[PDB]
């Protein structure tokens, strides 16, 4: 169980800006200045390439392990409840 | 001076003012006084 | 702007334009006109030259520098307090406060009778002939090339000497390069981004940068530890 | 407006129009008409000259200056209290409050019988010749050029002497540059944004700057520290 | 876990404005005067460049870490419940 | 960048362009111009040479190196404290804080009177001839080839010597390869992703790497065990 | 990669290409150029040869191997600690920590004065003539065949010697085979999937694989039983 | 076709939210002034 993973394309960092120092000033300000008229985006702007190279948002490498973790956790309480009454020692009996 | 309602702006930042206006100075809100007045008011009642 | 504005002469743009045989009839005159048109239309503040020059107010009026185009600020010479714009309609007219200013032509209408003021304005970097001087940023040069080409091909297409497809392609290219140039000249550099960072993150907001010359706008806001 | 209105004479537009071989029969007579049409259709207040001139009221009526086009405000000369629009239908008519006014032609109908009133009005900057004087802003010049071009091409197209694609392109370009000029002459400057900011952020709102000549529309609203 | 990062383009800062001073009057007024008829926008208005250069919102470089931080918090309170209940020293018995 | 910038001379692009019979009149004179245009339009920082050079400030002004194109940072030579962009409108103008700078042409306007400043700037890698020196990355070479091809075909199509389908195909290919090159020269390497990771994961955030020369932007953030 | 990279000679691709009578004018020169172009454009790391070679640093600079293309890592010879990338702008420049590196041309800029470093880089498998050596994976051979065919048919279509439909079909086929090749060379094998499995499932996360040579990246994370 | 249709428009200005925002600010400062003196509203009734 790691987190959710954002797929990040660097097609729109501004010119002459290193990706370390670009991401450093987005940590601080929570504003990332991007360059939508870069030379890398000439095809989606002029319509020579697919327009989906400028948009549609960033994909997520997200696997639902939080549901699979809670399924075992809710199962582990079921057996500890089921083992408790098979010998007659309820949760109030250990209280 | 904090208990008497004076905020010194050289104490909570570096200064890069002297006149009494909240566009450039800061208003002090006396929230420390009530907790101190419990305790000097409880020493009076022991 | 990330890059630096290295200045070069006007006929550079004609060196680039006249490579197109359909643009061999251009001259320095047309280059000058369309270069001024392009510089104004883009309105990029990094292309103008920052200057400061003090004037004396006679009675709510003052003489304005010859090369002025836009005023960044006006302040008082003795106190240094900046002047806002005039909202008044009856400024110097008597019947039977905060200083302000107003500029229309070669005259500046201020709300003060007899004082000297400092004006921070912007002008054009001029040539030794006395002509406009353009940046050598090849994005700027390319976009100006396409501007002049677009005007020329528009004129030809009006006569009917250019195919509509050619003009459409020229307009499309110029539009994209205009966007590219606007982003090139406006996106902050690393040091300007530090200034913007210090301006954005402020536990105690500063809302009086105008009284100074926006001097402490990028100043880092320090909090003492307790 | 960020930029300044440096004034130049009208034939600066004919410098630029007559580059086009299809606009060579344009004249200063046509330039004057279409320039006035463009000035009015755009309605930009920075293009007019702010003037103040006092008149006397004989009986609910007063003579108006010759060059007036619009009235910024009217006030009483002795009190300085500004006047409002007259909603009353029976002002100077008797049977058997707060002052107001109304202006139609060369006559101003006030609600006061005998008093002197100060009128802050707008006019046109003229030349040494009795002709209009235009800004040299290349955005303004390009938009006016496109206006005159569009009108002339509309005439030629009604005649059938211009292809419809040519007129469509001209109208498209003029529309974009009209929007560009409108924004250029309207968007506030930094000094005007200080006035707007001081007006906007007010813990105790100020809603009586009409009584004054909007003098204190832009003053900062300083709260004492307690 | 940094914040949420807003990808911002400066294509509509008005002419004759620094981005340093444009953002400063947007801090305090919460109004940013923008210029929708700049020369950089002549493509999207006249139809020479794609319409997603005048619209389609502003992208966000955001990550669901606050969902992952909350998943790891609930796991700790499940083990601290498990470790208590394995010894017979519960939280009611601890207080 | 994953790959390395191995340098080769400019006519390596003419090796490749002149395979095409329709590009046989291209020259090193044209290659230089269009290559500089492509370098600037792409704005890739890995293509420039990182240089550091110290200058002295006479009075809020200093001479700038000849080959400068952009400034990474400016700092004080004795303290090492980095400089920020100058938001002030009245720097070197007196009436009657944290240091900053500004650069337009061959002049750098600092806020210090007499001190030496270190400038880390970017330039172009030159050849034994005073000419630009290009990367040999075949992605870069192919994209530059397509740029020059697209420009030449645009000229020929304005002349009517190229079918519109040919130009459309050329523009499509160039657009895709421009995106490809932009990503190739921008996406971090593994060693750069360690720097980015060390910057990203910080229990106690570090927000003062601008004061230093971003030396510690990439250092790991080690928490002691208690 | 599931399969193994068995090397074969360049003229294999010409054996496959010249079966098309429209591609009989290809030569070993064109094969070499477009093979390098294709290898770079795909950027498949399994096609390059992993090498390790130690160099000595003189003063924050070191000589780089001739055949280097991309650097996997750089470390110190004595300690084995890996070097991250440089974020500094003032590396070796004094005024009046963690090691790092930076590579532009034939020189490596490290932050250490006098030490030896090991560099793990990638190069091209060369031929006994001294020419590039390509894999025999028929997916790779087919995609390179289609790359060369697509370039040739693009050139012919530019002259107008190929129907647009033929070029469109060639581009479509090449696009699909490019996707197929990219998936063929990048999808992990069973043993690489074991490494990825051991890297993914980790009760105690390991976030220091870079300090070692990513040696324990695929090491299985064992938990003692209690 | 939008002349037999489109429904009846409204000049609807949202002052009901702005009136409630100043009302929540008046309940907050009359509460915060009580905490300054130590005289709560339980202390006034």
């Amino acid at each position: 169980n790691w987190g959710s993973i954002l797929e990040l394309d660097l097609s729109k960092v501004p010119k002459g800006w290193d990706v370390g120092k670009w991401m450093y000033y987005a940590r601080v300000n929570h504003i990332a200045v991007i360059d939508s008229f870069k030379e890398g985006t000439i095809g989606a702007s002029t319509g020579k390439l697919a327009g989906a190279l400028n948009n549609a948002g960033k994909g997520m490498i997200e696997t639902n392990i939080g549901n699979y973790i809670q399924q075992q956790i809710n199962l582990l309480e079921f057996i500890k409840m089921e083992m408790a009454d098979v010998a007659g020692i309820s949760k109030q009996r250990e209280g | 001076d904090l208990l008497n309602g004076r905020l010194h702006m050289s104490d909570l930042e570096l200064v890069l003012i002297k006149a009494a206006y909240i566009p450039d100075r800061l208003q002090h809100y006396p929230i420390m006084n009530s907790k101190l007045n419990v305790l000097r008011g409880e020493e009076s009642k022991r | 702007m990330v890059n630096n504005i290295n200045w070069v002469k006007l006929p550079v743009i004609l060196d680039r334009l006249l490579r197109h045989p359909l643009l061999t009839d251009l001259n320095l005159e047309t280059a000058i006109q369309y270069t001024l048109d392009f510089i104004s239309a883009m309105g990029l503040p990094n292309v103008y030259v920052d200057k400061i020059e003090t004037i004396d107010i006679k009675e709510y009026r003052g003489e304005l520098p010859c090369d002025l185009i836009s005023i960044n600020q006006v302040r008082l010479h003795k106190n240094g307090i900046a002047l806002r714009a005039m909202t008044d309609n009856f400024n110097a007219y008597p019947t039977h406060g905060e200083p302000s200013f107003k500029t229309q032509g070669r005259v500046i209408f201020t709300s003060i009778k007899h004082e000297k003021v400092d004006i921070s304005y912007k002008a054009i970097m001029l040539d030794d002939e006395g002509l406009p001087l353009i940046p050598d940023n090849p994005i700027f040069l390319k976009t100006l090339e396409l501007y002049i080409k677009k005007e020329w091909f528009t004129i030809l297409f009006d006569m009917g000497k250019i195919s509509p497809a050619v003009l459409n392609n020229t307009q499309q290219e110029y539009a994209f390069k205009a966007g590219q140039c606007n982003n090139e000249f406006v996106i902050p550099s690393v040091s300007e981004m530090e200034a913007i960072t210090n301006m954005w993150n402020q536990l105690i907001p500063r809302v009086t940068e105008f009284r100074r010359g926006f001097k402490n706008l990028g100043d880092k806001e320090y909090i003492r530890v307790h």
